[PDB]
RNA sequence: CUGGCUCAGCGUGUGCCUACCCUACGCCGGCAGGCGCGGGUAACCCGUUGAACCCCAUUCGUGAUGGGGAUCGGGGAUUGCAAUUAUUCCCCAUGAACGAGGAAUUCCCAGUAAGUGCGGGUCAUAAGCUUGCGUUGAUUAAGUCCCUGCCCUUUGUACACA
């Protein structure tokens, strides 16, 4: 029954409406739910150089990508929770369900 | 003009040593650098050193043996052969008397100039 | 001690700024009384913030120089503990009215600058302001007892006590009152 | 006990050098050329020896023991990994060396190198940088 | 120009004038004492910490940086 | 009522390192007389019998956080490797040293090799050492 | 032998080891988080892989 | 210099071809290291990241000194298929100039200058560089066209590839 949904994405609004729709979906199916546990975001950072020669003065360039990382944890039979997360699928999101 | 000696050891003791009381007998990096391996790899050409200088004459000195070699330890084996060490250019003519004994062959050769 | 805050073990009340113009850029007194020098700060916020900072704090800043100990202040009340204890042993006063008088005495009054008719030049004499009167008086005596120190065995708590003893007399002893009355001297020269 | 006793060693001398009896013993016995603070420290601790004393104060019979602790490391349980010449080349002996000893073995070893006639004794004839340094821009003040 | 050589242990005279001088001082400080005696601050402190233990002057601060005595009290 | 925690932490060393020195049965290497206690460091402790003064530091370390291993310990006694002319960088402690009093506080019944790695302290210790602070406040108050 | 000698030499590291993914060469690569792409490549590609300029 | 006491924040970490990861802990060695079983694809394990400066207590005492650590000698480990023209690191010994720096000139106004160390890049080995991070933390100024630049308006022209 206690099973770990995580969704990790890059993009923020996305994830926030599929953390809503799991809520959505475990409330209306009458199971238990653990509210969407915000892990710290990590900021992948990559700074270079702008130039390709370097006859030029030192400017460089930052380069951020943060990715973010929610979990639910819910107590249902495998089965509902895994038709409740076979729907609604965006791009931008991805999907774990873990039993154990 | 007093015959000289290694760590307390005379030169022919030296000349009847296997390799691992050798190793023990010189300094630390030569120690290491024998210990890694044998040389049948890359020093194939080390196992041809071997052959060229066991190759030597009657009592006259042996021919000069040319080596595209710098990084070769210089053992009690080796001791007292005429060798040309390549500067890149040329073939240096040296010869090994065993004051040169756990030293690398390369390590006698000058390139440039003080003008 | 809900009523009076003495400064480590020193008296706030019963120390008196005879001279009017220095008084209102000299914090000392009945609401600038704090326990340490130490504190946040916040003086370089706005223009004249820095007034209102006790003197025995702007000392504690100005004393931290020459690279090497920028950013000290811990060392630097250490310093100022055992100076305001020295000046206690010698002379016998309360230590804060001898800082007091130190720097009434040390702060010129007039300077020279460069002036206009702008076309060729001219170096006339001008007055110091009373902010400027305090800010030049700690910076003498404070590189009075540095310069002192380097290279001896007088040490810097030592130097400290000499410099503010002596500038508080008015001594032209103390590196203080030798430069002040060099330039007040080149002020006069050219006025 | 603070006022200068009787016979104050105020000029020492331990193998031919003017030592100082002002100076500490433990920063006073390292002006002889193969003793450091190190190797000075850890004499003057095994020979029984008070390094709260100057130079000055000590005994004529602790100097003498001490002076032969210096040349005798292992009869007095000094590790051999503490020594500046280990496994020589000639005796194969791991020996601490004194004052005068270190300028024979010195000289001796650069004349070694130089005559079997090693690139590293070839930079020491000429009198330039041995260990590997760029010398575009340094070592000036050596060659005017 | 000029050097200066201190004492590493005290002349008869010297410690006569440390055991007769240094309790008349108002501030005695192992430099002031070191200045005034022509002695190394080693043995300055050595004496000044002697002169305490003895029960002659009046400690007020203790610190590795800084020891500040002064002359006992008289009534 | 008296604990570690309540008095001076600077001068708790001294009295243990005194009262272990009275003790007296603390396994003491013979290097001691010898030893530099870090790569970083220059001289040798200019006090002479310091093992005692570092298995007093080591036992109240051990007393404050438990579960420490010898790793911990040559962290805890870093400082600057001063590099000559290089620019200056962090270094440890020495193994040797923190691991040999460890086993000194170990031949002892002071300490125990806790489960999960490390040595916690033993009643016996935490006794000892609360009574020591107990004789400490008492010396200082 | 020809085959023996042809790609003798080893190569377990340097940057003669490691080559960039895009137009391979061996000069300013970016190693970090797997990209393997060389600096010019990588500023070229970088807002497609995901990276922005931000702050 | 030697002990003791006490506090960080950014990160990163096992690989496509690609081999090389971050390391706790238990023994061995003074030291750099070696061997053992483990955790970790990471708010989970290294980790409560016991960092340095600073702080407290000693030894030193104005001496080119226990300042400073260049140059040089000897031995020992690690990385690699291979280190001499020393890769790096460790141990003992050697102890150079340098006593605050001429003309000239640079960067900078608040958690800023500066001191201080820790991560990322390069990386088999690897920071005196650079790119980020926190810790300690000021003096001076709230002004001007004098200096160096650039920018505008008025005016003059027989210039307009100016």
């Amino acid at each position: 029954h206690r099973i770990r949904i995580t969704l990790t994405s890059r993009n923020v609004k996305s994830l926030e409406k599929v953390c809503a729709d799991l809520i959505r979906g475990a409330k209306e199916k009458n199971l238990k739910v653990k509210g969407p546990v915000r892990m710290p975001t990590k900021t992948l950072r990559i700074t270079t150089r702008k130039t390709p020669c370097g006859e030029g003065s030192k400017t460089w360039d930052r380069f951020q990508m943060r990715i973010h990382k929610r979990l639910i944890d819910l107590h249902s039979p495998s089965e509902i929770v895994k038709q409740i997360t076979s729907i609604s699928i965006e791009p931008g999101v991805e999907v774990e369900v873990t039993i154990a | 003009f007093r015959k000289f000696t290694y760590r307390g050891v005379d030169l022919d003791q030296l000349l009847d040593m296997s390799y691992e009381q050798l190793m023990q007998l010189y300094s630390a990096r030569q120690r290491r650098r024998l210990s890694r391996g044998l040389r049948r790899k890359q020093h194939s050409l080390l196992k041809r050193l071997r052959k060229a200088k066991k190759e030597a004459p009657p009592m006259e000195k042996p021919e000069v043996v040319k080596t595209h070699l710098r990084d070769m330890i210089i053992l009690p084996e080796m001791v007292g052969s005429m060798v040309g060490v390549y500067n890149g250019k040329t073939f240096n003519q040296v010869e090994i008397k065993p004051e040169m004994i756990g030293h690398y062959l390369g390590e006698f050769s000058i390139t440039y100039k003080p003008v | 001690t809900p009523d009076i805050k003495l400064f480590g073990k020193w008296s706030t009340d019963d120390v008196q700024i005879n001279d009017i113009s220095l008084q209102d850029y000299i914090a000392v007194k009945e609401k600038y009384a704090k326990y340490l020098p130490h504190s946040a700060g916040r003086y370089a916020a706005k223009r004249f913030r820095k007034a209102q900072c006790p003197i025995v704090e702007r000392l504690t800043n100005s004393m931290m120089m020459h690279g090497r100990n920028n950013g000290k202040k811990l060392m630097t009340v250490r310093i100022v503990k055992h100076a305001f204890e020295i000046i206690h042993l010698l002379t016998g006063e309360n230590p804060l009215q001898v800082l007091v008088n130190a720097i009434i005495n040390s702060g010129p009054r007039e300077d020279s600058t460069r002036i206009g008719r702008a076309g060729t030049v001219r170096r006339q004499a001008v007055d110091v302001s009373p902010l400027r009167r305090v800010n030049q008086a700690i910076w003498l005596l404070c590189t009075g007892a540095r310069e002192a120190a380097f290279r001896n065995i007088k040490t810097i708590a030592e130097c400290l006590a000499d410099e503010l003893i002596n500038a508080a007399k008015g001594s032209s002893n103390s590196y203080a009152i030798k430069k002040k009355d060099e330039l007040e001297r080149v002020a006069k020269s050219n006025r | 006990s603070l006022v200068i006793p009787e016979k104050f060693q105020h000029i020492l001398r331990v193998l031919n050098t003017n030592i100082d009896g002002r100076r500490k013993i433990a920063f006073a016995i390292t002006a002889i050329k193969g003793v450091g603070r190190r190797y000075a420290h850890v004499v003057l601790r095994k020979a029984d020896i008070d390094l709260t004393k100057r130079a000055g104060e000590l005994t004529e019979d602790e100097v003498e023991r001490v002076i032969t602790i210096m040349q005798n490391p292992r009869q007095y349980k000094i590790p051999d990994w503490f020594l500046n010449r280990q496994k020589d080349v000639k005796d194969g002996k791991y020996s601490q060396v004194l004052a005068n000893g270190l300028d024979n073995k010195l000289r001796e070893d650069l004349e070694r190198l130089k005559k079997i006639r090693a690139h590293r004794g070839l930079r020491h004839f000429w009198g330039l940088r041995v260990r590997g340094q760029h010398t575009k821009t340094t070592g000036r003040r050596g060659r005017t | 120009r000029d050097k200066l050589n201190n004492l590493v242990l005290f002349d008869k005279a010297t410690y006569d004038k440390l055991c007769k001088e240094v309790p008349n001082y108002k501030l005695i400080t192992p430099a002031v004492v070191s200045e005034r005696l022509k002695i190394r601050g080693s043995l300055a402190r050595a004496a000044l910490q002697e002169l305490l233990s003895k029960g002659l002057i009046k400690l007020v601060s203790k610190h590795r940086a800084q020891v500040i005595y002064t002359r006992n009290t008289k009534g | 009522g008296v604990t570690v925690k309540d008095v001076n932490q600077q001068e708790f060393v001294r009295a243990l390192a005194a009262f272990l020195k009275k003790s007296g049965k603390l396994k003491v290497p013979e290097w001691v007389d010898t030893v530099k206690l870090a790569k970083h460091k220059e001289l040798a402790p200019y006090d002479e019998n310091w093992f005692y003064t570092r298995a007093a530091s080591t036992a109240r370390h051990l007393y404050l956080r438990g579960g420490a291993g010898v790793g911990s310990m040559t962290k805890i006694y870093g400082g600057r490797q001063r590099n000559g002319v290089m620019p200056s960088h962090f270094s440890r402690g020495s193994k040797s040293v923190a691991r040999r009093v460890l086993q000194a506080l170990e031949g002892l019944k002071m300490v125990e090799k806790d489960q999960d790695w490390g040595r916690k302290l033993t009643p016996q210790g935490q006794r000892d050492l609360d009574r020591i602070a107990g004789q400490v406040a008492a010396a200082k108050k | 032998g020809h085959q023996q000698l042809y790609w003798s030499h080893p190569r377990k590291f340097g940057q003669g080891s490691r080559s960039c993914r895009v137009c391979s060469n061996r000069h300013g690569l970016i190693r970090k988080y797997g990209l393997n792409m060389c600096r010019q490549c990588f500023r070229q590609y970088a807002k497609d892989i995901g990276f922005i300029k931000l702050d």
